[PDB]
């Protein structure tokens, strides 16, 4: 582990023993999904599974185009479809879903196994499966409900941002395949610029609330969206408005630990100093004199 | 760290997607470096970033190719199904070849027709027919053409018959050629993109990127007009609904709106169309019928549908456009009935929506603004399919958008190589290069040439089809070589002569009557794709023998096997002998295929085929050489025509793609000299242009429009220069387009009569004082600006036809007629003439038509982006993306029937039924039409009884067996059904 | 370890905590050695050592062409020669020997060190040397007598199926080098087809007992042979007829473990409940009342 | 995972076996990209799959060329 020496965050690792990260002078990368150019073709689902050597099961049709119906250990990205008349006319809002590669990942923060989840200097958050114990804490820590357990090996999997292509200079498989160029990839700095140009053209077409989805609650994401209705992200099949790491998770993984530590140390001191100070409680301390 | 990059030391091979006609480039990766001891195996496929059309992108079909190449259902060995058997038996290639050749010879010797009842030599064989593979290469196509025709076959069709037949039937008469006029990347120049009669975001997704480029970066308006709110509507600026089968009313309404508001490019219309020509006084139209109607034959006498002739024999003209008989004034009168209220009443399209479309289209009548139309089957698959297209074409001529960058008619082709098989003539009465087999009335060469060589109908025109005899004699030199000489009329009598067209519906009507003995299905699955599946399976069951050639298990190959409700047959009652021969797929051979933009692209082999699979040309050659050897030793009927066909390959059992590609390009058979005495080509050399083809036996070419594709400079179909010097997205160095690398047809119209561009930011061609030059190759000769030479060089009058003279079966102007199964049971424009009056409807099919009292809803069939026909359900990746059959219905109809979203339903028509999951949505909504509420039931066509996706029912179990009056293309897009809870 | 996330079997790992294997949708590969086309040139020995950066010692001639005389830590494949008149005329049977990459490897089953021996989804069985403890149990567990210990580092080595070439899309070194094309490589499915075609031609030449050696006892192998005399594999310098994992090894690594576990748990319960139930055995339990 | 592929960034040179007259094609790999400061050193040799006669194959002599090129008995200086 740590061969790349650019590991900026590592699950379940004390803050005074940080992971190897001397080679951290690298630009942050990012995927930009412009849902206003998406045609819901599912090419990205296909390219992702082909590249990653995974195949989900042949499922069922239950009344919608969406399929598979959810992310899974064998489906790292899925198209989510929404039909709505909330904005005054019929609209078909289609959004690619999958890991957001958060700057401050909740999966990593909730994980109790050292090295199971890491964050590279370029922004990719990836699972190091040799260390995963199958507890599922990351599923609850994630604000986006991303991690999925594989029943065949008790480990969680998700979109890796094609770390195996990006690490050697190539863009991810779904980015390259996208028919309409709804998906773009590059440095984060230039994807934020493309995002702002696209927002400007959407406003010029009448979408006064177009915007970039790059949530500040998680420190910004390396997978960002351009949304026609950025004031109403929940219209896009439940994308969270102002996501953040849950307060209960923050307190559980944060202050509870040192507090418990102090209790335990203090308790041990007290009991030890108590036994020594007062001495045993035997049947007769009195016929000892 | 991350897993290592899995392709670092793989063999990388260039190829082209095998599904639709966008022609996306691929980069395929095989395990093995090419050494002889490692058997290559493709294990990953992604896009080629340098391809100009796809730029690395691949839709879910191309991205999932690996699962098709390596499908569990790939065919491995020749298999045989014996009469009344319920199982396949594995046989050797030599047994398959010898059994098929014996069956063929016995049938040909029994039924070959050497002479017709009038004494003419016709050398035709009608009891065995063939379906050809539009997903296979152009070199396979030419071998199939030679095989079929040398045996005398006339029942020879490819998918064009059920697809873009209507386009060719309407675009050729209107502009001179039947192909898509522009090219994918050029759509980015449009100012208005119209997706009507097509669903390009689902049917041509990577090509549609250019429409998104025009919308997003050129500020274009994208409009979708369709009965359904589709994935293309998702991204559209304007969506307007339309009832299936009513496009001619909507489009005729647009013509009336343009004329009435003078939203036309008046100088373009006056010079480049036939607006000013005068029509015979006896031409007329009244109450649904044009002049010349013969109610008993249900055909028109077209004598009056023609121009008045002057003293020199040319069409008479009135440049002022005031004469009552000019085309312009008759067009105005014809479309005056199509007001916005009539459009709303028949189409169901709200007047406000219809107005928005009319206004946006009208804004492109300016010289520097263009509309481009993107369409396919939503317009062709009707009994008025050809007329749907005529109406749109007329709109583009009024707006002045033909010949412009960002304009034209983008008739989006289907299969990867349907454009090449149409170009090679794998259609009943066709020959390669848009040439035609002789009819049985043409008793000698001279008659034949005179019928096919048009005389100019205006002076000073290019009229390029005047060169017909050079193409024909060159074709005969390619086919017969030294055996074709002036003395025997270049072998003229060896070609089969037709008494009629043997289209698929007709030939299945003959099969049902016991007139067909055998059938070949090469890369074509008629059990899934032909209308009225229950009748199809019944007709096939009367065959004595069937040969299927394909890389995959198809429903057609197992038509005799019981699959429950999906195929409820009794194997013991079917006596057909079935041969299933395993072929290669796109990735296992080199060759070329022609995309929708007319680009001939070369591709290279990445692995050998699995098992004992062989290449299509090796399978045809096995059968053919066994057959011809039987004739050599036993004699038989029609011996000479069969034995004179050439098969001049270095290995006759394995013809190579480059040998066939070079024959299609063509060769100089003697040294050739220009009129000044300058050598133009040496004996033995490949020709560089069809301009050098001669009618004296000194040149050969098996496909004249392909001359230039592979010259003395090399394979131009392998050119990989993506340079675009003008910024208009024209890449003359990538692959090679026909004709003569012209990427934008009719490009002389991109400038006005003086040679000045209509839009100076989009110059395609310009006059330099002695020739035309520019950003595209000129689709024109050297006529200087100001001369009378028209820009449509294949037309005898050099103009775009607003009035189609005597070329269309049902009229020189389009007219609304309702589908055979209509939800109204009448036609509100003229109740005396409900449906097309020239439609051919066999009595047996008329008995299988339903009426609205029993089947009240409009049925329409179409595609989903994730699957290609019934082919990609054999690929696991695509089966995961859309696993189970569904049908789409509105919230209103579901509430009426008590169907909840996702419930099972039964969809039926007068011919059969299917069961499926119901997708209930506001994307389908009833329309108000002629005082009724009309509902549509949507039926995707991807599921069946073979494959890895969930088993389902062939959608064609519901569709009617009737087609367009011109090409007989089935009316799959508008029929009547009923639905019940299941 | 587990970076490739396609590990289908891992030595000394409990069956309820399987190794990471989500990326298992990959074709099985295989080497096919057709001994009827082998000319005993030893190119494969040379190409293997050149590629793998190993060199054995300069040995001795003891009367046969065979050399080195056996597989070793420095010789991962060796040509074995046999002269025989058992079939009626003089025959020189030459066979390439080395790891068979069994579907159900006995080495892996006998190994007591977690992760020392792994099986990839494509069929390659490979040694992960960081975990090897030098016990040699794999030598006895292997039905083919393949594993060899390196005295300089106390670890076992053998043919890796050129996992470092195959993992990136290239065939193994000995496969590419074979002068006569006796050695073939590809997917297992297409090597079984080539095998059956070759058998058919050998039968046509008079070898009625030609056959493919792909032993069902070990679940089939990823290194297979085409043999002129498949009824008599021992003629090819002792290739085993119907190999399988030894019965003693199966029982030792199988049922003995849980049985011992139950004994131990049961024994501990018994002794604990016994002490508590009856109480100590002191000098006088009687003057306690 | 497996050791990385050892020739990924080596200089690849075409040559022909030096022993018998078959003339098998070779692909020789040198440490150094050709830059003037790196003195190339051949460290692996295998066959050229595109050669029509050998198609990638090499007998034990051609497959062992590396040990002849780098033999301990290579001559280094003029001796008398
Ligand atoms: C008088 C009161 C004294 C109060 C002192 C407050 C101490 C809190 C330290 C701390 O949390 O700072 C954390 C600080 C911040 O870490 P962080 O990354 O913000 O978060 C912590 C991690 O999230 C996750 O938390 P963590 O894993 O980093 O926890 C840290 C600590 C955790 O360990 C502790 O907190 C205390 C140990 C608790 C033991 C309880 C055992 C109970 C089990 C018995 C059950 C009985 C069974 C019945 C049968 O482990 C180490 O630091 C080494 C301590 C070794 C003690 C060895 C004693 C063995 C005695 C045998 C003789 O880490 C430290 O600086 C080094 C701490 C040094 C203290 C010594
Ligand atoms: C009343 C009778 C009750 C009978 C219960 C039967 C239990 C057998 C379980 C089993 O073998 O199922 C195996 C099952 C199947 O595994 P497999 O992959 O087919 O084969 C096992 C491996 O091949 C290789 O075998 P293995 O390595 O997977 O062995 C499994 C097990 C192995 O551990 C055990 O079997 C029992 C532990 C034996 C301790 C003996 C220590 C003796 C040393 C003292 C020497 C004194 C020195 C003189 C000075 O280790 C774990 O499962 C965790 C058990 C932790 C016990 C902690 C006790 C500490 C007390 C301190 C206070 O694994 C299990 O499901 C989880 C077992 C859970 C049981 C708790
Ligand atoms: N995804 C996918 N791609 C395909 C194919 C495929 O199998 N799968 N097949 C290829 C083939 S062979 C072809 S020819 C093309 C065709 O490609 P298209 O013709 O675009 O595709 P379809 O979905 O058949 O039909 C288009 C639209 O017609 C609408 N429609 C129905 N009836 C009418 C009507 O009468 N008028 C109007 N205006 N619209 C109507 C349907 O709702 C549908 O949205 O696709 C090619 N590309
Ligand atoms: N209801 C309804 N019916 C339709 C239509 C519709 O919209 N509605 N659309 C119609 C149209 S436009 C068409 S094109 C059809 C198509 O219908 P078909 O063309 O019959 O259907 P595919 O499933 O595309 O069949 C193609 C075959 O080619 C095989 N093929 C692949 N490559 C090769 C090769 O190299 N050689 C050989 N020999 N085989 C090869 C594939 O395995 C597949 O079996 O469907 C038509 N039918
Ligand atoms: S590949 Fe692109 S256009 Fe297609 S569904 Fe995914 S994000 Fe959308
Ligand atoms: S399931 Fe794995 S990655 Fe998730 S929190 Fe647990 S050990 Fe961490
Ligand atoms: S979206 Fe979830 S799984 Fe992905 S980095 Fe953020 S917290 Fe982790
Ligand atoms: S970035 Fe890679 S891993 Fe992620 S969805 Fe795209 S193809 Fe899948
Ligand atoms: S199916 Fe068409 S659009 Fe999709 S990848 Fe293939 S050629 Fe391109
Ligand atoms: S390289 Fe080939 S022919 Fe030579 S000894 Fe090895 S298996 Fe036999
Ligand atoms: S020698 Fe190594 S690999 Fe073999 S069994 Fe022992 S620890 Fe396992
Ligand atoms: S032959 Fe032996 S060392 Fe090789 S996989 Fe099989 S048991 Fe293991
Ligand atoms: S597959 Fe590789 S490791 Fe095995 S014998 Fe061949 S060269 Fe050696
Ligand atoms: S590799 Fe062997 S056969 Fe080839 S030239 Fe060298 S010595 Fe001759
Ligand atoms: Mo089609």
């Amino acid at each position: 582990a740590m061969e790349t020496q650019d590991i900026i965050k590592r699950s379940a690792t004390n803050s005074i023993t940080p992971p190897s990260q001397v080679r951290d002078y690298k630009a942050e990368v990012a995927k930009l999904i412009d849902v206003s150019t998406c045609i819901g073709c599912k090419a990205c689902q296909v390219a992702c599974s082909e590249w990653n050597d995974i195949r989900d099961e042949v499922g069922h049709c239950v009344g919608v185009y969406d399929n598979p119906a959810d992310l899974s250990a064998k489906s790292w990205t899925v198209m989510r479809f929404s039909e709505t008349e909330q904005n005054g006319k019929l609209e078909w809002l289609i959004r690619k879903d999958g890991c957001m590669h958060c700057e401050d990942p909740g999966c990593l923060k909730a994980c109790p196994s050292a090295g199971a989840i890491i964050q590279y200097a370029n922004g990719i958050v990836d699972f190091q499966s040799e260390n995963c114990i199958g507890c599922g804490y990351c599923i609850a820590g994630c604000p986006f409900n991303i991690p999925r357990l594989n029943k065949e090996d008790n480990r969680v999997y998700k979109c890796t941002l094609c770390v195996d292509r990006v690490s050697v200079g190539q863009e991810p498989a779904c980015v390259k395949t996208c028919p309409t160029g709804a998906i773009h990839f590059g440095t984060k700095k230039e994807m934020l610029e493309l995002a702002e140009q696209r927002v400007a053209k959407l406003k010029a077409r009448g979408y006064e609330h177009a915007g970039v989805y790059n949530p500040e609650g998680v420190g910004g994401t390396h997978v960002m969206y351009v949304l026609h209705h950025a004031d109403q992200p929940e219209l896009y099949h439940g994308l969270p408005k102002d996501p953040k790491i849950d307060t209960s998770v923050s307190l559980w993984k944060g202050a509870l630990k040192p507090l418990a530590a102090a209790g335990f140390i203090a308790t041990f001191a007290g009991l030890i100093f108590h036994y020594i100070g007062i001495g045993p409680n035997k049947e007769v301390d009195d016929d000892e004199e | 760290q991350a897993r290592n990059y899995k392709l670092l030391r793989a063999k990388e091979i260039r190829n082209t997607c095998t599904y639709c006609s966008v022609g996306c480039g691929l980069l395929m990766y095989s395990l093995g470096d090419g050494a002889k001891n490692a058997r290559e195996a493709i294990y990953h496929i992604e896009g080629d970033p340098d391809h100009p059309v796809s730029r690395g992108a691949l839709c879910p079909k191309g991205a999932g190719l690996l699962d098709y190449v390596n499908s569990e259902n790939r065919l491995r060995y020749p298999e045989y199904r014996a009469p009344g058997s319920d199982k396949w038996q594995r046989i050797s290639w030599e047994e398959a070849f010898s059994r098929i050749a014996k069956l063929m010879k016995a049938d040909r010797d029994a039924n070959f027709i050497e002479k017709n009842e009038q004494g003419v030599t016709v050398n035709r064989w009608l009891s065995t027919g063939m379906l050809c593979a539009s997903g296979a290469s152009n070199e396979t196509g030419m071998l199939t053409q030679k095989f079929a025709r040398s045996l005398g076959m006339l029942a020879v069709d490819n998918q064009a018959r059920v697809x873009h037949g209507p386009t060719v039937a309407s675009l050729a008469p209107t502009f001179g050629r039947g192909a898509m006029t522009n090219h994918w990347v050029d759509i980015k120049n449009a100012n208005v993109v119209m997706v009507m009669g097509g669903n390009a975001a689902e049917a041509h997704p990577v090509g549609f990127r250019w429409a998104m480029e025009a919308k997003n970066n050129n500020d274009a308006t994208l409009i979708v007009v369709d009965p359904r709110f589709t994935r293309t509507a998702s991204v559209a600026d304007i969506y307007a609904p339309i009832r299936s089968g009513t496009d001619i009313t909507f489009l005729s309404g647009v013509l009336r709106y343009l004329i009435e508001n003078n939203k036309i490019n008046a100088e373009y219309v006056k010079h480049y169309t036939n607006a000013s020509l005068l029509v015979r006084d006896d031409f007329a139209f009244e109450d649904g019928l044009f002049s010349g109607y013969d109610a008993e034959k249900r055909q028109y006498d077209k004598s009056s549908w023609n121009y008045q002739l002057d003293e020199n024999g040319y069409a008479k003209r009135d440049e002022t456009l005031t004469h009552p008989r000019c085309v312009w004034n008759l067009l105005k009168e014809h479309v005056s009935r199509y007001t916005p209220d009539v459009v709303e009443n028949i189409c169901g399209t709200p007047k406000a929506d219809f107005l928005k479309v009319c206004e946006v289209l009208a804004s492109t009548s300016a010289p520097d603004r263009t509309t481009t139309f993107l369409y396919a089957l939503g317009w062709t698959q009707h009994t008025v399919g050809a007329q749907n297209i005529r109406t749109m074409a007329m709109i583009q001529l009024l707006l002045g958008n033909m010949g412009m960058a960002g304009g034209g008619v983008n008739a989006l082709r289907g299969h990867s190589n349907i454009q090449g098989l149409t170009d090679l003539g794998l259609l009943s009465t066709s020959l390669p290069g848009y040439l035609t087999l002789p009819s049985e009335k043409q008793v000698d060469l001279q008659s034949y040439l005179e019928a096919n060589t048009p005389k100019a109908t205006l002076a000073d025109q290019v009229n390029y089809w005047s060169n017909y005899p050079k193409f024909f004699v060159s074709l005969m030199k390619s086919f017969y070589g030294d055996a074709a000489q002036k003395e025997n009329n270049w072998g003229y009598d060896w070609l089969p002569k037709w008494d009629q067209t043997y289209d698929v519906i007709k030939y299945f009507n003959m099969m049902d009557e016991g007139k067909v003995t055998g059938y070949f299905c090469q890369g074509f699955n008629p059990v899934a794709s032909f209308p009225d599946k229950n009748k199809v399976v019944s007709c096939l069951s009367k065959l004595k023998y069937m040969v299927v050639i394909d890389p995959l298990v198809t429903e057609t190959s197992t038509f005799w096997q019981n699959h429950g409700e999906s195929n409820d047959v009794d194997p013991a009652s079917i006596q057909t002998e079935v041969f299933r021969l395993p072929s290669t797929c796109f990735a296992e051979e080199d060759g070329s295929i022609a995309n929708s933009g007319r680009w001939l692209q070369w591709h290279w082999k990445g692995q050998d085929a699995p098992g004992e699979a062989r290449n299509d040309g090796e399978i045809l050659a096995g059968i053919y050489h066994h057959l011809r050897e039987l004739y050599q030793s036993e004699g038989g009927k029609g011996v000479e025509p069969l034995m004179k066909m050439s098969w001049n390959y270095k290995q006759p059992h394995e013809p190579q793609s480059d040998e066939v590609a070079k024959e299609n390009n063509g060769y100089a058979l003697e040294d050739l000299y220009d009129a000044n005495g300058v050598l133009i080509a040496k004996k033995g050399q490949l020709l560089s242009s069809f301009a050098h083809l001669r009618d004296d036996g000194t040149t050969a070419s098996s496909c004249w429009i392909y001359t230039g594709s592979w010259t003395e400079q090399g394979n131009q179909m392998a050119n990989r220069d993506n340079s675009d010097p003008s910024g208009l997205g024209n890449t003359l160095g990538w692959a090679w387009a026909w004709p003569l690398n012209r990427r934008v047809l009719y490009n002389r119209a991109s400038a006005d009569i003086n040679g000045k561009p209509w839009d100076p930011k989009r110059m395609l061609i310009q006059w330099n004082g002695s020739k035309w030059t520019g950003n595209d190759i000129p689709d024109f000769g050297n006529a200087a600006p100001g001369t009378p030479t028209g820009p449509f060089i294949m037309q005898p009058e050099g103009m775009g036809r607003l009035f189609a003279i005597n070329k269309m079966a049902e009229g020189p102007f389009p007219e609304h007629y309702e589908p055979i199964e209509t939800p109204l049971g009448t036609n509100p424009l003229h109740p005396n003439v409900v449906s097309n009056p020239v439609v051919r409807l066999y009595e047996q099919d008329a008995l299988r038509m339903g009426k609205k009292e029993q089947f009240p809803y409009v049925g329409t069939t179409y595609r989903l982006t994730e699957h290609f026909h019934t082919w990609t359900k054999h690929a696991l990746l695509n089966a995961i993306a859309q696993p189970e059959q569904f049908v789409e219905i509105s919230e209103t109809l579901a509430a009426a029937k008590g169907i909840n979203n996702g419930d099972r339903v039964t969809v039926s028509s007068k011919r059969g039924f299917i069961r499926a999951v119901a997708v209930v949505t506001r994307r389908l909504k009833p329309l108000n039409v002629n005082g009724q509420q009309v509902e549509t039931v949507g039926i995707p066509i991807h599921w069946g009884f073979e494959g890895v996706a969930r088993k389902g029912y062939i959608a064609n179990t519901l569709t009617p067996n009737v087609g367009d009056a011109n090409s007989q293309t089935p009316e799959y897009k508008a029929f009547l059904v009923n639905i019940e809870k299941a």
